[PDB]
C-alpha cells in the first residue's frame, strides 16, 4: 500500500516526460529530416499518383516484375520499377500501383486478414498465475507441454526426436481450462487465435473443414503460435438441419484434424490446445498422442483440493478471511469446479437482493444449504423421484 | 489480492493511454520506402506510362476455336467476367498458348503481349493441394514386410517402368492403401517420395464435399489434369470417407455430395486417355468398407498391407524410435514393448517421448530407466481409454 | 437398431471380429497341460492391501477335479460356468466318470455365436460373448487343457494364454514352455508371460495359481502354498 | 422398418434412465389433484375429477376416488384410462389379502406390491408404464393410520400429507402449513382438504361436480370407507370458507 | 380489408392498439385469399399482387431496395391492398448467407418487417 | 399438331438460375410473351423441381 505507492507516482510521471519529449521530435527539432525529407515525399507522391490502387503482392519474379492482384475486381501482370526493389516487397501483403499505368511503386503497408480479426482475442488470465493452484499440478504440466518446446529448445535438442505438438485439457468445466491456454500464450506471446467449437458445425455445410485449416495455415504464417479450440463437444449435440447434424458433419472435421496436426501436411512447432468438457464426444484418434502428446486430466476436487480451489474464486470477488472453507468440504465434495462457482454466484445474488453489496460469511452460508439441494436438483427429480 | 489488483490495473491504464498519441503521431514521418537504387528506375517506369503495352491485364485461355482470320484465335477469360478473343502472341511462340494455360494480355489492346506459367483455371484446386514435407524411413517405425510393399509398389515402377514392362504389366494407373490409423501410414507415405523422387500431392476428402455438390467434381477433374502433366507423380488422397466411404445414397443427406465426387474419380480413373504411369494412391481403413463400383479391381492393382502392430511386431518399432531419438536407458527394449498390450502403436511410441518430459518432471534434462518405467503405466491407461462413442445403437 | 446381422463380402461377422477387443482391456489368464497335471493361472486384480486371496477366487470348480480360470469380460465368464458345471454333475451321476476337458468345452462353445438383432431367446443373444475360458481338470484319458474361446470354437492345446493381449501372451508362452515336462517347470511357466504383457508384476496375491494333478482333486492352495510357487517366477 | 427407431422405453437412454418414465410425470401435472391427509382417527382422500365440464350426470360416482375395500380408499391422478385398468386390479389384490389377513389390509403392503407392476412393464413388455400415480389410504394396526404414495417410476413414499396430480409441489407444502404432524382432526381435515383443491385447479372454480371426497373413519368394529354424496360434499365447501380464515389466523 | 379504404376518418377517431400485419390462416382452399379479393371487386380499389415473384435478385443490395419500392407505390396509390398469398420463401427460416444469393433473402424478409411497422 | 398456332413449349430446368426470385419473373416474360402472340397453349415440361 505504502511501499508500492511512491513508485507507482515515479511510473506514471516517467511515461509523461515520454510523451511530451515526442511533441519537440516531430514539430521542431529536425537534423538528419529537415526540410529536406519534407520534398522527397512531395516529390515521391507526384510521380507515385494519386489515388495509389491497391493491388496485393503475391509474388516477385526477379526481371523487374510481379504479380499482383489489384483489389479493384481484375487483376493485373505489373512491372516492379520506381521506389520499391524486389526484396523491399513482400508477400501477402498490400502494395500502391500507380493508377494511370500499373507498375508497382511500393510497399509501405501490410495486409491482415479478415478472419484473423474475428477469432483473435487477446493473450493474459484475468486469474493471475499461481492463483489458479488448485490442481496446482495440473497447472504446471501445460507450462511444460505447449509453452516450453517454444519458450527453452535446450531440453528438446538434447532429448532429440520430434517435439510436442498440443495438449487436450479435459474434465469438468472449472477447473480453469481456458485460464491455462492464455497463461502460456502471455508468456511466449504466440499469437492466440480462439474459436469455439460451435462455429465449425453451423448453417453451411462444410464451414467446419474450412475454417479449422484456414485457422491453422493463418496460425503458421504467423508463427510461433497457440490455437484455442474451445469447447468441442457441439459437433454431435448441435443440428441446424439433417445435413448438419448426423455422420457425414462429424467426420469431416474429425478428419480434418487428423490431417492438419501430424499428417502430410503438418503444422511447424505451432501448438492446438483443445478443451473439452467431453472426451465422449471426442474420438479415439485425437485423443491418440502425437498430435495431442500428453494429456491433461483434471479429475474432480478433493476435500484439501477444493478449499484452493474455492480461494480463486474468492480472490475474484472480495477476498474472505471470515469463510469456513470446513463446512464447504462437509457439504458437498467430488462435485466440480462449476459447484464451487455455484456457492459463489449464490451467496452473491441473495446479497443483491437487499442492496447488500458484499458478500461475508453469512451470505455462503445461506445461500450454501439451497445450492447443495439445487445440484441434485438440475437433473431431472420429476413427480416425485 | 482485490485491493492490490485495482492499483496495478489503474497504473497500466493511464500509461497505456498516453501510447496510442506517441505511436500515432511518429510514423515514418515523411519517408520514402525504396531508398537510393530505385531512382534510376523512376525514369523508366515514366516511359512505360507513355507506353501502351503496359500495364498487361493477367487472363487465362479457357478455349481453342479455329476460325482464323489474322493469326490464330483464342477465347481468354477477363477477370473482370467479361469474355473477349484475341489472337496470337506478338512474337511469341504458338506452342506457349494452350487450353487451361495463363496468360498475359494487354489492358489497352487486348492481345497477348506474353503468356505465362500455366494454371489458374480453378480457384478450389489450388487451394486443396497443399505443403509437402519429407521424413525418412529412420523416423518412421519398423523395417517389417508390412512396411516393404509399400516401396515396391509404389517406387519400383514409378523409378523405373523398365522393370513393369519385363513382367508384361503397366506401371499401376491406382494404388490402394489401407491399414487401421495410428501405425505411420502417411509417415511411411512422405518417406518413399524423397527415394523415388515422385511428387506427392497431399488431398483431404472432406474440402471435397461441399454443401451444393459440382464444386468438387470440376475440382476432381481438373485435379486430374494437374497431376497428368506432371510425370511420375502420386496423388495422395489422406483422410477420406469421402471417396473413402460406403457405396450408398440416401438421397436427402450429405452422402449425395459423396455420390457426385467418387463418380467423376471412376471417370477418372479409366481416363478419357488412360493413365499407365500414373498413380493415385488412397487410404481406407480396409477395403471391404471402399466401394465394389468405385473398386474395379483391374486399375486398382496391388492392394498393401498395414496392420496393427502385434506384439513382436511394436518390439520392432519401439527400437527405431528410441534409436532416433536421444536417451541414456539402462532397460530394453523388448520388456517394454511385452509391457504394453494390443492396441495401438502410438502408445508404444508416446513411451519414448514421456519419457523425455518426465526428465524435465525430474529435475533433469534427458532421460533415464525410472522415466521409462513410469511412462509406460501411465500412457497404456491414459490413451486408449477416455474417448469413443457410448453408443452403436440406431445407425445407418 | 444399427445390423446385427452385418456379415462382411469376405465371409465373416463385424461383431465377433469387434468381441475380441473386450477381452483385451479385461484379465489375464494362463492354462498350461504337463503331464503331471494341469495348472491354471489367473490374474487377482489388486489394487488394495486388503482383498484376502483365500476367501475370494478367480480359479473356481467346474467339477471337483476339474478347474477353469477366466478372462476377458468377468459377467460373462459367469453365465458360460453356472450352465457348464450342472451339466458336469449330471453327467456325473449318470455316467459315474470325470467329465472330459472336452466334452464340457464343446458346450459352452455353442453359446458364442447364434445372435441377431431381432429374435432372441436365452439360447441366442443379442451380441456374442468377448470371454475366452481355458478349462483344465484331469480326467481318464489323463491330464488335458482345452480352450474355448470368443468365437465359439474348441481346440485341444497344451499351452494357451489369453489376457491383455492374446497373441502376446500365447508368443512369450510358445518361446518358453516345451510340450513335456515337471509341474513346477509348467508352473513356473504360467508366472513368468504373465507379468511380462500385463502392467501388474508378479506377487503372491497378485495372482492367484492351483494345481490339479491326477489322481488328485481339484484343491485351491492355501496362502503358504500360494506363496512357495512364488519365490520360482 | 422398427430397427431405425426411437422411444428409448426398455432401451435406458443418455441419461441412465428410460424417456418413457420421465414423460409420464408431465401428464400427470396436467391433471386433477388428488390429497390424503391424516387425522388422529382416521385418514381421508379429497379428489378433483377429470371432468372440467359443467353437467355432470353422475352415472359413476368413483371418476377419481374408487374406494376398492371396505378396509381401504384410492385415488386417480393422471389419466382417466391408465386408471380404469388399474381399479380392476385393485378391487382383486385389495380383497385376495384380506380374504387370507381377517386383519385391515396395510397401506404400505399394498403400494410396494403395485409398484412392482409399474416397474415391470418399463424394464420389459416393451409396454410404457402406466400414466397414473395413485394415491393409497388405509389402517394398519402396526403403523397405525396411513397414506401411502404410487408413481410410475415404482416410487413409493410414507407420508401424513401429501398431493400429486397438478401443480404438486404447491400443494404438499401448503399441506404441511396448514397441517403438521398429528394435528389435525377428521372433521376440521376435510375441510382443509377441499381448500387446497379449490386453489390447485386444472381448471378454476370449486364446485360439488367437480369434487369427489371420501372418509376412511373407524367406526363401531368396523372401518368403514364411504364416497360422500354431493350434499355433503356442499356443506365441506361453505367449512373450506371458514378454513381459508382459520389458517392464516 | 375495407373499413381503412371507405373512410379512414372513422378508423382514427375510435382510438387503438393497431397491428402490424394482419394474418389470416386456416388450411388451404378454405377461401381465405378467395375473399380478400371478393371484397376487393365489391369496394373498388387496386389491387397489387405483391409476393416473392415480384421480388428479383440479380446484384447484390437490390432486394432490399424492391420492398420498399412496391411499399412506397402503394401508399402513393391509394385506395389499394398489397396482399401476400405465399411468405413462404419471402421468409425463410434458414439464412446460410455465405453465398451471395442466399444474403439478399435475408435482406428482403427484413424489409418487409420494417415497412410494415409504418403502413 | 392439329391446331398449328405459336407454341411455348417451356421446359421448365432452365428457367432455373443461380439468383432466387430472377426464375420467378423470368416465367412471366413467357406469359406476356405467348398473349401478344396469341393462341399460344403452354405446355409445362418436368414440374417435379419448379
Amino acid at each position: 500500500t505504502q511501499c508500492r505507492l511512491k513508485l507507482l507516482k515515479l511510473e506514471r510521471i516517467k511515461d509523461y516526460l515520454l510523451m511530451e519529449e515526442e511533441f519537440i521530435r516531430n514539430q521542431e527539432q529536425m537534423k538528419p529530416l529537415e526540410e529536406k525529407q519534407e520534398e522527397e515525399r512531395s516529390k515521391v507522391d507526384d510521380l507515385r499518383g494519386t489515388p495509389m490502387s491497391v493491388g496485393t503482392l503475391e509474388e516477385i519474379i526477379d526481371d523487374n516484375h510481379a504479380i499482383v492482384s489489384t483489389s479493384v475486381g481484375s487483376e493485373h501482370y505489373v512491372s516492379i520499377l520506381s521506389f520499391v526493389d524486389k526484396d523491399l516487397l513482400e508477400p501477402g501483403c498490400s502494395v500502391l500501383l500507380n493508377h494511370k499505368v500499373h507498375a508497382v511503386i511500393g510497399v509501405l503497408m501490410d495486409d491482415t486478414d479478415p478472419l484473423v480479426t474475428v477469432m483473435k482475442v487477446e493473450k493474459a488470465p484475468q486469474e493471475t498465475y499461481a492463483d489458479i493452484g488448485g490442481l496446482d499440478n495440473q497447472i504446471q504440466e501445460i507450462k511444460e507441454s505447449v509453452e516450453l518446446p517454444l519458450t527453452h529448445p535446450e531440453y528438446y535438442e538434447e532429448m532429440g526426436i520430434k517435439p510436442p505438438k498440443g495438449v487436450i485439457l479435459y474434465g469438468p468445466p472449472g477447473t480453469g481450462k481456458t485460464l491455462l491456454a492464455k497463461a502460456v500464450a502471455n508468456q511466449t506471446s504466440a499469437t492466440f487465435l480462439r474459436v469455439v467449437g460451435s462455429e465449425l458445425i453451423q448453417k453451411y455445410l462444410g464451414d467446419g473443414p474450412k475454417l479449422v485449416r484456414e485457422l491453422f495455415r493463418v496460425a503458421e504464417e504467423h508463427a510461433p503460435s497457440i490455437v484455442f479450440i474451445d469447447e468441442i463437444d457441439a459437433i454431435g449435440t448441435k443440428r441446424y438441419d439433417s445435413n448438419s447434424g448426423g455422420e457425414r458433419e462429424i467426420q469431416r472435421t474429425m478428419l480434418e484434424l487428423l490431417n492438419q496436426l501430424d499428417g502430410f501436411d503438418s503444422r511447424g512447432d505451432v501448438k492446438v490446445i483443445m478443451a473439452t468438457n467431453r472426451i465422449e464426444t471426442l474420438d479415439p484418434a485425437l485423443i491418440r498422442p502425437g498430435r495431442i502428446d500428453r494429456k491433461i486430466e483434471f479429475p474432480l476436487p478433493d476435500e484439501k483440493t477444493k478449499k484452493r480451489i474455492f480461494q480463486i474464486h474468492t480472490s475474484r470477488m472480495t477476498l474472505a478471511d471470515d469463510v469456513t472453507l470446513d463446512d464447504l468440504i462437509m457439504a458437498k465434495d467430488d462435485l466440480s469446479g462449476a459447484d464451487i462457482k455455484a456457492i459463489c454466484t449464490e451467496a452473491g445474488l441473495m446479497a443483491l437482493r437487499e442492496r447488500r453489496m458484499k458478500v461475508t460469511n453469512e451470505d455462503f452460508k445461506k445461500s450454501k444449504e439451497n445450492v447443495l439441494y439445487k445440484k441434485q436438483e438440475g437433473t431431472p427429480e420429476g413427480l416425485y423421484l | 489480492q482485490s485491493t492490490y489488483s485495482r492499483q496495478i490495473k489503474q497504473v497500466e491504464d493511464d500509461i497505456q493511454q498516453l501510447l496510442k498519441k506517441i505511436n500515432e503521431l511518429t510514423g515514418i514521418k515523411e519517408s520514402d520506402t525504396g531508398l537510393a537504387p530505385p531512382a534510376l528506375w523512376d525514369l523508366a517506369a515514366d516511359k512505360q506510362t507513355l507506353q501502351s503495352e503496359q500495364p498487361l491485364q493477367v487472363a487465362r485461355c479457357t478455349k481453342i476455336i479455329n476460325a482464323d482470320s489474322e493469326d490464330p484465335k483464342y477465347i481468354i477469360n477477363v477477370k473482370q467476367f467479361a469474355k473477349f478473343v484475341v489472337d496470337l502472341s506478338d512474337q511469341v511462340a504458338p506452342t506457349d498458348i494452350e487450353e487451361g494455360m495463363r496468360v498475359g494480355v494487354d489492358r489497352n489492346k487486348y492481345q497477348i503481349h506474353i503468356p505465362l506459367p500455366p494454371k489458374i483455371d480453378p480457384t478450389v484446386t489450388m487451394m486443396q493441394v497443399e505443403e509437402k514435407p519429407d521424413v525418412t524411413y529412420s523416423d518412421v517405425g519398423g523395417c517389417k514386410e508390412q512396411i516393404e510393399k509399400l516401396r515396391e509398389v509404389v517406387e519400383t515402377p514409378l523409378l523405373h517402368p523398365e522393370r513393369f514392362v519385363n513382367l508384361g504389366i503397366e506401371p499401376p494407373k491406382g494404388v490402394l492403401l489401407f491399414g487401421p490409423p495410428g501405425t505411420g501410414k502417411t509417415l511411411c507415405a512422405r518417406a518413399v517420395a524423397n527415394r523415388t523422387d515422385a511428387c506427392f500431392i497431399p488431398v483431404i476428402g472432406s474440402e471435397l464435399v461441399q454443401k451444393y455438390v459440382g464444386e468438387g467434381a470440376r475440382m476432381v477433374r481438373e485435379l486430374f489434369e494437374m497431376a497428368r502433366t506432371k510425370k511420375a507423380c502420386l496423388i495422395f488422397f489422406d483422410e477420406i470417407d469421402a471417396i473413402g466411404g460406403a457405396r450408398f445414397d440416401d438421397g436427402a443427406g450429405g452422402d449425395n455430395e459423396v455420390q457426385r465426387t467418387m463418380l467423376e474419380l471412376i471417370n477418372q480413373l479409366d481416363g478419357f486417355d488412360p493413365r499407365g504411369n500414373i498413380k493415385v494412391l488412397m487410404a481406407t481403413n480396409r477395403p471391404d468398407t471402399l466401394d465394389p463400383a468405385l473398386m474395379r479391381p483391374g486399375r486398382l492393382d496391388r492392394k498393401i498391407e498395414f496392420s496393427l502392430p502385434d506384439l513382436e511386431g511394436r518390439t520392432h518399432i519401439f527400437k527405431i524410435h528410441a534409436r532416433s531419438m536421444s536417451v541414456e536407458r539402462d532397460i530394453r527394449f523388448e520388456l517394454l514393448a511385452r509391457l504394453c498390450p494390443n492396441s495401438t502403436g502410438a502408445e508404444i511410441r508416446s513411451v519414448c517421448t514421456e519419457a523425455g518430459m518426465f526428465a524435465i518432471r525430474a529435475r533433469r534434462k534427458i532421460a533415464t530407466e525410472k522415466d521409462f518405467l513410469e511412462a509406460v503405466n501411465k500412457v497404456i491407461k491414459s490413451y486408449a481409454k477416455f474417448s469413443a462413442t457410448p453408443r452403436y445403437m440406431t445407425y445407418n | 437398431d444399427r445390423g446385427v446381422n452385418t456379415f462382411s463380402p469376405e465371409g465373416r461377422l463385424f461383431q465377433v471380429e469387434y468381441a475380441i477387443e473386450g477381452h483385451k482391456l479385461g484379465s489375464t489368464a494362463i492354462g498350461i497341460q504337463t503331464s503331471e497335471g494341469v495348472c491354471l493361472a489367473v490374474e487377482k486384480r489388486i489394487t488394495s492391501p486388503l482383498m484376502e486371496p483365500s476367501s475370494i477366487e478367480k480359479i473356481v470348480e467346474i467339477d471337483a477335479h476339474i478347474g477353469c480360470a477366466m478372462s476377458g469380460l468377468i459377467a460373462d465368464a459367469k453365465t458360460l460356468i453356472d450352465k457348464a458345471r450342472v451339466e458336469t454333475q449330471n453327467h456325473w451321476f449318470t455316467y459315474n466318470e470325470t467329465m472330459t476337458v472336452e466334452s464340457v468345452t464343446q458346450a459352452v462353445s455353442n453359446l458364442a455365436l447364434q445372435f441377431g438383432e431381432e429374435d432372441a431367446d436365452p439360447g441366442a443373444m443379442s451380441r456374442p460373448f468377448g470371454v475366452a475360458l481355458l478349462f483344465g481338470g484331469v480326467d481318464e484319458k489323463g491330464p488335458q487343457l482345452f480352450h474355448m474361446d470368443p468365437s465359439g470354437t474348441f481346440v485341444q492345446c497344451d499351452a494357451r494364454a489369453i489376457g491383455s493381449a492374446s497373441e502376446g501372451a500365447q508368443s512369450s508362452l510358445q518361446e518358453v514352455y516345451h510340450k513335456s515336462t515337471t509341474l513346477k517347470e509348467a508352473i513356473k511357466s504360467s508366472l513368468i508371460i504373465l507379468k511380462q504383457v500385463m502392467e501388474e508384476k508378479l506377487n503372491a496375491t497378485n495372482i492367484e495359481l492351483a494345481t490339479v494333478q491326477p489322481g488328485q482333486n481339484f484343491h485351491m492352495f492355501t496362502k503358504e502354498e500360494l506363496e512357495e510357487v512364488i519365490k520360482d517366477i | 422398418m422398427s430397427r431405425r427407431y426411437d422411444s428409448r422405453t426398455t432401451i435406458f437412454s443418455p441419461e441412465g434412465r428410460l424417456y418413457q418414465v420421465e414423460y409420464a410425470m408431465e401428464a400427470i401435472g396436467h391433471a386433477g389433484t388428488c390429497l390424503g391427509i391424516l387425522a388422529n382417527d382416521g385418514v381421508l382422500l379429497a379428489a378433483e375429477r377429470r371432468n372440467i365440464h359443467k353437467l355432470l350426470d353422475e352415472v359413476f360416482f368413483s371418476e377419481k376416488i374408487y374406494k376398492l375395500n371396505e378396509d381401504m380408499a384410492c385415488s386417480v391422478a393422471g389419466i382417466t384410462s391408465d386408471a380404469n385398468v388399474l381399479t380392476n386390479e385393485l378391487r382383486l389384490i385389495a380383497q385376495r389379502y384380506l380374504l387370507q389377513y381377517q386383519e385391515p389390509i396395510p397401506c404400505e403392503q399394498l403400494v410396494t406390491a403395485l409398484c412392482d407392476i409399474k416397474q415391470a412393464y418399463t424394464q420389459f413388455g416393451g409396454k410404457r408404464p402406466f400414466g397414473v400415480s395413485l394415491l393409497y389410504i388405509g389402517w394398519d394396526k402396526h403403523y397405525g393410520f396411513q397414506l401411502y404414495q404410487s408413481d410410475p417410476s415404482g416410487n413409493y413414499g410414507g407420508w401424513k400429507a401429501t398431493c400429486i396430480g397438478n401443480n404438486s409441489a404447491a400443494a404438499v407444502s401448503m399441506l404441511k402449513q396448514d397441517y403438521k404432524e398429528g394435528e389435525m382432526t377428521l372433521k376440521s381435515a376435510l375441510a382443509l382438504a377441499v381448500k387446497v383443491l379449490n386453489k390447485t385447479m386444472d381448471v378454476s372454480k370449486l364446485s360439488a361436480e367437480k369434487v369427489e371426497i371420501a372418509t376412511l373413519t373407524r367406526e363401531n368394529g368396523k372401518t368403514v370407507i364411504r364416497v360422500l354424496k354431493q350434499k355433503e360434499v356442499e356443506q365441506l365447501i361453505k367449512k373450506h370458507e371458514e378454513e381459508e380464515a382459520k389458517a392464516e389466523r | 380489408v375495407e373499413l381503412p379504404l371507405t373512410h379512414f376518418e372513422l378508423y382514427k377517431q375510435i382510438g387503438i392498439d393497431p397491428p402490424r400485419g394482419v394474418l389470416m390462416y386456416g388450411p388451404p382452399g378454405c377461401g381465405k385469399t378467395m375473399l380478400a379479393k371478393a371484397v376487393a371487386h365489391h369496394t373498388t380499389a387496386a389491387f397489387i399482387r405483391v409476393v416473392g415473384s415480384e421480388f428479383v435478385q440479380k446484384y447484390l443490395g437490390e432486394g432490399p431496395r424492391m420492398v420498399r419500392d412496391v411499399f412506397r407505390l402503394a401508399k402513393e396509390n391509394a385506395p389499394a391492398i398489397i396482399f401476400i398469398d405465399e411468405i413462404d420463401a419471402i421468409a425463410t427460416k434458414r439464412f446460410d448467407a455465405q453465398t451471395g444469393a442466399d444474403r439478399e433473402v435475408q435482406r428482403i424478409l427484413l424489409e418487409l418487417l420494417n415497412q410494415m411497422d409504418g403502413f | 399438331s392439329q391446331l398449328d398456332c405459336n407454341f411455348l413449349k417451356v421446359v421448365s430446368s432452365s428457367i432455373v438460375d443461380k439468383y432466387i426470385g430472377e426464375s420467378a419473373r423470368l416465367i412471366r416474360e413467357m406469359f406476356n410473351y405467348a398473349r401478344d402472340h396469341q393462341p399460344c397453349i403452354i405446355f409445362m415440361d418436368e414440374i417435379d423441381a419448379i
